[PDB]
């Protein structure tokens, strides 16, 4: 490797120090440097497996990959969180996949429905209670397309039956009832959630159409992986639109049931995240002969890139349209390059959030001449990191599931300029005197997709990397 | 589009006609309700017969307003000195647990897991306890790792107490690390059940085999509870200091929550010492500052510690600060300091200074059990009316007790008590009790939304008076109690008035006549 | 008409039909202009060509943001032990002096006249100074009676030290009694001026012949200028005993401005002794806070007492509070305290957990000079943009030190600042400027209903901070100096921008896509 | 006299001990204990006479009772303060003369237009400064109906002459410019100022249109000396209007220019504020053959005797339009003293304000079942203390411009239950612990007029007397 690759391997030799031995050797697999001639991790680094106990790690449970990440969004069905009340309230209102419509009434993203699980229902059993509830639930939300069943820790450990009271109430409402297997000790992260949630898609949602009229165009498109967060999907849409296809389905920011019913009748997947939602779009192209393709509408290069691509799978129409969109857009991003390109060039960045943006983010740091110096995944898998090796500088630290501890330490002897990372970071980094963006909810800002969101970016990572407050952690006598 | 000198967020990005016309497209895609329908359902959700339909629930529960118990473990924890929580389970829900404290006093918090997955879920997680006790001891290096547990813990039966007696017999944990530790199982009441288990396990660690002597030390112990104002810990130790009563609290968090940004991470700071913990039962008497919430903890203190465990309200109101001072002072035999009388007389003046904007106002309010019943009792004492009082985790007993004290008060005549119901249930009283004011959390924020899309004459507006405060910044900070939290309180309720006032009186040439200068 | 179970006050009693009927009848016989011709003329005061005709003003003052000296005076002399401020001139001034200081402190406020009318105009006003001096001397018993003027006493040229010295040599008040005085013109500068003559009296009575030595006491004298929140007088002792260095505040009316309602009125509660004045030319130095105000209590700091006069800042934000401490610890010898380090940390720490919402907002901001030099200051640390700085009695080297400030700073590149200008030039600013928010005090709520009613866009909502403050209770016991201020002033800026910002989200079905329960 | 009167003879005594023997001697004659058998006050009180130097006096000035009191509240008209800034910025919107208008637009009442005197202004004079004042405010404020110029202490001092500068700038904008040497100086008092506001009415204003046609009514009358506190002046209006009378005019709560020129058009002026208006009314007699009575909206008992005394100046059909009013508010009015005089009955009540409300107030206190123990005023004369004393009980002590000194010892001495006073008086009272209401500005509520204004009057009685806080100023442990 190279100088920065081998300062890269001494620092994960000095940080790993502090584990116990089993726990050593078994990180130490969890972290490599990067080069630009490698195509495939292989056997450098390894992920998807447990975390070690009592580490701090960053992630979360299977319930927050299916109710909070690819269900929760939905907003005309009620999901119902199945079990205690932590886990609902915690979940409650914490991710922004904005929609639009009137809560309570025709869209419920923002109301917490539950189970309320009380010591009867773990020693008799929730199912009649459940039951009992969707009655409640369809007097008093009577406009809901559908409902899901997304359960908690307890449910399948008391061995309940959530299947059989979904397929009862389902045909007592005449509304497709869903019940979802996604207890937090399943799996290692949030990533099994995503995966039961679309095998029950696959299941429960897909094929709910089969068969029936649905008037097509040649240049209709689903948008797979866009949660919406601060309306990027809707800034994501537009571009598409202005392309001249038709987005017909959103999954799931913004989403419906009805949008996601209609998805086999698309001509073309377009997926942005790959880690959540491959699943359903291999399913696709097998089971109704979809194509799919991944794409990037972070900055203008990627953004570029992306709509000449999706063209490209059109006819010369769209071809010609890809072109006059980004010629429509180029004063824009010239005027947003040149105001804040000299405020960012030479910083370096260290990225550490869930299963895409980590690599997905680089080319717009880079459009506005920032470096990545250190990138990690919470719960990842290998394919991930494979796609992560094109869009990193030879030596670049890359690394897995790392502890409060690991990512303490790197970035104490990385100094990066600004890092990008999650809620439970922030004010840690921002204490040490590290400028720090929320790279999950955006720290309430947003959106980041497409052309209207690289301004919005900039704006923001200039604002942080450069406000006069960080001139001031040490007072002036010391 | 965006233009260059003036880039637009989300809102109000998503208002300009590009994005309307995108809307109005989308719209056609998704087999909306039409807007009629969505409206008349609208309607009758505001009304007195889907209220009644509301109140039928047995099942179905929207909008708690509680969490669970080990929340509350975690926080009694993170009041110890060189204390790492730690809860034996299921990983997500300290993801969530440390997310949920983050967003409220905008600070890290310090969690760990032992994730606990499906091998543990078939053969126990005796080997999460053994290995999480091990690698936390190495990463974090704390003085003492304060266990609770997590539904999926408790459902499988793990015995902790076995778990941590294994971990130290066979060198997983070092013999110079204490390890209390709580069963706090989720489907049981809610966070505050969970910090007085907690509380109980850090008893009996550093105190069960103690001898001690009541009055042994010339002091007093203080259990607040589960407390989320940093200015609470702190007033009743700048009380006692000026008492001149020697004091110590039993879990105070408010150092680890308020680190300054001075270059470096602090996992630590502060908290009560294990001196202070074990030196506990030798104090005159510990006072059970939220006294419905301290269950255990008070059987602690009579039966463990054999002192009186002396009755004292909530310290919240004017009332209530008199009584807790001269409990202190009966106590101790010191006399109230003049300094508290001359603060106690500046309350005074405030309360008669802006009574006429709160008289005969009507509230209604929500919270935890001993919250709400301190608040309830003040704003009765400020002659104000409590019309609708919700606590979701409150039990018959309490219930029993707030209705024989609105009972005992002309300004209780009107007053409805509520438990076990939630804020689906609060927003129909909001609309068809229609107070002026609602006192609660963030969550009331669609309350308040919702009652304003009736119409501006039906909104009733938020106060933000509770936990968790995630839409406005650094209210973590304030105090509520004592007679420095009374100044809060009456100054925040009168200044809500006084802005409704305001709002309502700004139209220019229409209702501006009342539009004073002065109020 | 009235229902018994809801009487309502005149608003909203005048919104019923028979009252907006009442109205209708009584428009008929006033010949009102006609609706559009109001509605014309109002957009007309909106723009810009109206802005170009306001700003030729050179006669006409409307809606002035400063009142005049004898209030300022009063102010002063409030501060000092058992003093009875004194105003001589006509009675009007005083009735007027006592209601304005009444309405923001909610407080009783002692103040005399000596009732000079048309005959005083005449023979000049002797005999009402020796007659007043006697009979408040009787029944007030004061032992400090501090004398100031109103404009009529000023045009007709009063004596006044030969005044009071004929009064004390003819019987008319006992010669024990401290009778400073100070000639306080109307006609002159502004209240802030006031206060600095009445301060100059106070000096010249009690240290005039005084042989002082710099240093002889190891203590700072402090000197506030016209200051009107109780938190400022206090913070500042505050600070000073943590950083152990002796200290008197030379004016200080904290404690006559809060006694308590205790059953008794106090007309005279604490404030700086005869001993404090009298040995204050033996401190190490005086430290004069409000600087551009404080001209001839420079001038008796350095020629009279022979002190520096260090060079301070005004006290108000994260780098002017740290500026004051280093100065304290230069003087003094003494270490920063570690508290005061670590309060510094806590408010970095907010600074930068809120920047998000800060950072690019623009703000408007008026009040007296050394005050609005300070909030721009901090506007400028915090990466806001203070686009609209206006200061009715500011001067010209006040004006060029702002824009200097302003030119070096890359928060300052759009702001402009105006000296000599009035609110109803501030009100053009605010349509045609259109800053985020206006920080002032409760004048400018018409300012805020005058753009609303242009439309819900145009709106400018305002924070009060400043003085004085009618329309909302308490605000005067705020800090807006030190640490702690700093403090409230982040959490007052940050949480008007999240409560405009969940307003202008709160529209059921329209705008509530950006609603976020977490900010 | 009665015992009552005995010891208020000698508290009287004891009180004025403090005082220098002069003062004390002269003070004597402004006090006195009630004879239900006496007509007149003869020499039992004096009243008028300048106030004692340095003894806290309650008073304002003539500048109050010229621009505080008669013309500020006029809605139409922009006025000026001549002089200094304090004046104009203190007195701003501190009085609720409530009035509907576009604000800066078509009505000036909370605006603060002033002249500013700087040195040079009293150097070289003041009216080149305030002619071109008047320029500019005719160029900014084009639809005033008419200006008033109200001087400040200086401008008659330094021989300025405003009455020059008003005639040629009526000329010079074709509208009403009216000149008023309401200096503070003048006079001893508020009381001045009415006099000298009433003496420009008739001479600059009351003539406007004399000769002109006006169409008149049988039924015509104008509210002379109504200020509309609150809107007291709309809730006296809506009544009289309901007895089938028309309200040409409200001097000066909610008023125009206009409404006041045609005022000489009126059949009947109707005098609310004797004090401050009599002087117009009796010109307007002798002049104009108007004839003109005192009346009192304060309660149902003296709203009752003046509607029926309204009316019995006109014909039958008014007559039985009396009894049709009264009746028609009978159960409201029984309804309040049902609620509120068991709340409120056998209290004691001590009253000081300015020149009528501490005697116009007493039957709406009686009709609450409360008693008066001492009645004040502030600047009334001695045929205000005349009409006093039918409406007090024998002994009552009824005194004239007490010193601050002197209402806390009366205050100590006769322990009312209840105080009605100002904003200067209201913190004192509060913190002896005695309940306390604002009796000018109606401590922010009101109206207290009318019918409407009797359910306001008695809800705010009731909530200050009783309310909870005055069990607690002493702390239970003392
Ligand atoms: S941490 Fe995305 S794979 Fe999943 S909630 Fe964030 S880096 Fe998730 S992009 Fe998405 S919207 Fe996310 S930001 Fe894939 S959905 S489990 Mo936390
Ligand atoms: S890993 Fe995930 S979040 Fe954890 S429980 Fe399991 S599904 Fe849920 Fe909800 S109630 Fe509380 S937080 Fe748990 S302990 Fe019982
Ligand atoms: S008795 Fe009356 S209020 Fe007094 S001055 Fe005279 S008219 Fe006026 Fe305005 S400016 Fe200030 S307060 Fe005076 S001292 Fe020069
Ligand atoms: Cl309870
Ligand atoms: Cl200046
Ligand atoms: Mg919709
Ligand atoms: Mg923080
Ligand atoms: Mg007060
Ligand atoms: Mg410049
Ligand atoms: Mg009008």
């Amino acid at each position: 490797t190279n100088a920065t690759g081998e300062r890269n391997l001494a620092l994960i030799q000095e940080v790993l120090e502090v584990f116990p031995e089993t726990a050593r050797k078994e990180r130490r697999k969890h972290m490599m440097v990067s080069d630009p001639k490698m195509k495939s991790v292989g056997k450098c680094i390894i992920s998807n497996r447990k975390s070690q106990p009592g580490v701090m790690t960053v992630r979360g449970c299977a319930y927050a990959g299916s109710k909070g990440v690819v269900f929760g969004p939905i907003k005309d069905m009620a999901h119902i969180s199945h079990g205690p009340v932590g886990c609902g309230q915690y979940s409650r209102a914490g991710r922004r996949n904005y929609y639009t419509g009137v809560s309570g009434v025709d869209s419920f993203g923002t109301l917490n429905f539950t189970s309320d699980f009380q010591e009867r229902d773990i020693v008799f059993g929730g199912d009649k209670k459940l039951s009992k509830l969707i009655e409640e639930m369809e007097l008093l939300f009577p406009l809901t397309k559908g409902i899901t069943i997304q359960s908690e820790c307890p449910v399948g450990l008391i061995g309940d039956d959530i299947s059989a009271v979904a397929n009862a109430s389902s045909k007592a409402l005449d509304k497709p009832v869903i019940p979802v297997r996604c207890e937090g000790f399943r799996g290692v992260s949030q990533s099994l959630g995503h995966h039961i949630a679309n095998d029950v898609v696959r299941d429960w949602i897909l094929n709910n159409r089969e068969g029936q009229p649905f008037e097509t165009t040649p240049y209709d498109v689903a948008i797979i992986g866009d949660y919406n967060i601060g309306g990027d999907a809707w800034a994501s849409r537009i571009l598409l639109e202005e392309m001249g296809l038709r987005v017909v389905a959103q999954w799931s920011g913004d989403g419906t049931l009805v949008e996601m019913e209609n998805t086999p009748f698309v001509k073309l997947n377009l997926v942005h995240c790959y880690r959540s939602m491959n699943y359903i779009a291999r399913h696709m192209e097998e089971k109704h002969q979809i194509p799919w393709m991944e794409y990037n509408f972070f900055g203008p290069t990627k953004i570029a890139e992306s709509l000449r691509k999706i063209a490209d799978q059109f006819d010369d129409t769209i071809r010609a349209n890809a072109e006059a969109v980004i010629a429509r857009y180029e004063g824009q991003m010239a005027a947003i390059i040149a105001k804040y390109r000299p405020r960012l060039e030479g910083r370096k960045v260290l990225l550490y959030m869930g299963g895409l943006r980590p690599r997905h983010v680089i080319g717009a740091y880079e459009d506005l001449g920032m470096e990545i110096i250190a990138a990690g995944y919470e719960f990842a898998h290998n394919d991930d990191y494979d796609r992560t090796l094109p869009d990193l500088k030879e030596g670049t630290l890359l690394f897995d599931d790392a502890s409060s501890y690991e990512l303490e330490a790197f970035v104490k002897a990385l100094k990066p300029d600004l890092i990008g990372s999650g809620i439970k970071e922030k004010y840690i980094f921002q204490k040490m005197g590290v400028p720090f963006r929320q790279m999950h909810s955006w720290d309430y800002s947003g959106p980041y997709h497409g052309y209207d969101g690289f301004a919005i970016f900039a704006r923001d990572m200039d604002m942080t990397l450069n406000n006069p407050a960080w001139n001031e952690l040490t007072a002036p006598w010391l | 589009s965006q233009t260059i000198d003036k880039i637009n967020s989300c809102y109000p990005l998503f208002e300009q006609d590009e994005y309307q016309e995108l809307f109005r497209n989308k719209r056609q895609l998704e087999e909306a309700h039409d807007a009629q329908r969505v409206q008349e359902v609208f309607a009758w959700t505001t009304t007195a017969e889907y209220e009644a339909l509301n109140f039928r629930r047995e099942a179905l529960t929207v909008d708690p307003a509680k969490a669970c118990q080990p929340l509350g473990a975690v926080l009694c924890s993170l009041g110890f000195a060189n204390t790492l929580p730690y809860v034996h389970g299921s990983q997500g829900c300290v993801a969530y647990f440390r997310t949920y404290f983050n967003r409220h006093f905008k600070e890290p918090i310090a969690c760990v897991s032992d994730s606990m997955t499906e091998d543990a879920a078939v053969f126990g997680g005796n080997n999460n306890m053994n290995l999480g006790l091990q690698n936390a001891s190495a990463l974090y290096k704390p003085e003492i790792i304060a266990v609770s547990t997590t539904c999926m813990a408790e459902v499988i039966g793990d015995d902790l107490q076995a778990f941590i007696a294994n971990a130290k017999k066979d060198g997983f944990v070092d013999s110079s690390i204490a390890v209390p530790h709580a069963h706090t199982p989720s489907f049981i009441g809610s966070h505050v059940t969970g910090w007085d288990n907690m509380f109980e396990g850090f008893a009996k660690t550093f105190t069960a085999d103690y001898q001690g002597q009541p009055g042994k030390l010339p002091k007093l112990n203080l259990v607040t509870g589960f407390e989320t104002y940093l200015g609470n810990f702190r007033v009743l130790k700048r009380m006692m200091e000026q008492m001149a009563v020697p004091c110590s609290l039993l879990s105070d968090p408010s150092e680890v929550l308020d680190t300054p940004a001075d270059g470096h991470y602090r996992m630590y700071s502060g908290g009560t010492t294990q001196q202070e913990m074990k030196e506990a039962p030798d104090a005159i008497d510990t006072l059970l500052l939220q006294p419905w919430q301290l269950l255990k903890s008070k059987k602690v203190v009579q039966e463990m510690w054999n002192q009186p465990a002396t009755e004292v309200a909530i310290p919240l109101g004017l009332a209530a600060t008199d009584e807790l001072l001269m409990t202190v002072s009966q106590l101790s035999g010191k006399p109230i300091a003049d300094a508290l009388t001359l603060e106690r007389g500046r309350l005074v003046d405030m309360m008669l200074d802006s009574h006429t904007w709160l008289h005969g106002k009507k509230f209604g309010l929500y919270g935890d059990p001993d919250f709400v019943m301190g608040l309830t009792r003040f704003l009765l004492e400020l002659g104000c009316e409590p019309t609708v009082i919700l606590s979701h985790n409150a039990n018959k007993r309490w219930q029993k007790a707030m209705n024989k004290m609105l009972d005992a008060s002309p300004y209780g005549r009107d007053s409805e008590v509520f438990i076990n119901c939630d804020l689906w249930h609060f927003r129909s009283l909001m609309f068809t009790r229609q107070p002026d004011f609602m006192i609660g959390n963030s969550y009331g924020k669609f309350i308040q939304r919702d009652t304003l899309a009736k119409g501006k004459a039906f909104e009733v507006p938020l106060i933000r008076l509770g936990f968790p405060l995630f839409d406005r910044h650094h209210l973590h900070r304030q105090t509520t109690w004592g007679y420095e939290g009374a100044m809060n309180i009456v100054t925040t309720l009168v200044n809500a008035v006084l802005e409704k006032l305001d709002s309502d009186t700004s139209q220019l040439g229409k209702t501006d006549y009342s539009f004073d200068l002065v109020r």
